[PDB]
């Protein structure tokens, strides 16, 4: 486990980059690399935040394991949000 | 393209209080697509915004603008 | 009539809360005008319906229609120190 | 100083989606807290942004610019 957090954060960075970068086609500009690293940083910080929520959620509802319905409460007040992401994860 | 599922479930695991906390398959195609989704959107305000100052570079500067309002519209 | 218990409660939140904000205003020294505090209750009224709303949907996870201690101490999750102060004011509660 | 029970339970009623939802006594007590501090937590920050404008008087405008981070932490 000594480099776990190290690949994560490497992991998340580089696919973060490549997922700008059809923001910056679509747009016609470019993201620094200090602007890609900040995005990066926050979406790693962010997901602590999903990450705990989903786990007290589930706790509250008295599981041990994290379901669709725990990630529906964390989504309940983006429902466009819910909603996409739902329909994304069929194109499954 | 997109975040690994492995990539996703070492995440939210690296950040439970307790690390044997469980994720089903299902909520973790759905947390894949959220942060696709959320660096999306992060990548679209802050280069709407330095588009706003007439500028193609998106600076950190840019970002450290729009995160407060990026963060409203998804918690 | 529905209307008129509205206008009500909305007059009980802006008092209150014009109250609260003026002892914060003598502590810092500086005066709010009466459209700040009219501003900060209208913040608060509708910050109590994100409240009401997260409260009833916590409930509702747990299979519950009744809002109970512990969805309160869910809406404070994120700040221990809020938690702290709100998980103890509850425990008195249960202990009378 | 702080909301009365009954004021609470009204606005909380008001403003549930489902007509089944009730809350029980601790609980409101429990929340008439929690909207106190929200309400203070909301005048300290505008009164320490016009102190930082340098400014005695506050205004909607140091609100406004306090709002965002203010609800952010109340999630």
């Amino acid at each position: 486990r000594e480099l776990l957090i190290q690949r994560l954060r490497a992991a998340v960075h580089y696919t973060t980059g490549a997922l700008a970068q059809d923001v910056a086609e679509d747009k016609g500009v470019l993201f620094s690399k200090q602007t890609v690293a900040a995005i990066s940083e926050i979406t790693f910080r962010q997901a602590e935040n999903f990450a705990r929520d989903l786990e007290m959620f589930a706790r509250h509802a008295k599981r041990s394991t994290i379901t669709s319905e725990d990630v529906k409460l964390l989504a309940r007040r983006s429902n466009s949000l819910l909603k996409y992401i739902t329909q994304k994860s069929d194109e499954l | 393209g997109g975040f690994r599922k492995e990539t996703v479930e070492r995440l939210l695991r690296l950040h439970f209080r307790d690390g044997r906390t469980r994720v089903n398959g299902d909520a973790l195609l759905l947390m894949a697509e959220l942060l696709k989704v959320f660096v999306r959107e992060a990548a679209a305000r802050a280069a709407r915004q330095a588009q706003a100052e007439d500028l193609e570079k998106v600076d950190i500067e840019h970002v450290e603008k729009v995160l407060p309002q990026l963060l409203l519209d998804f918690v």
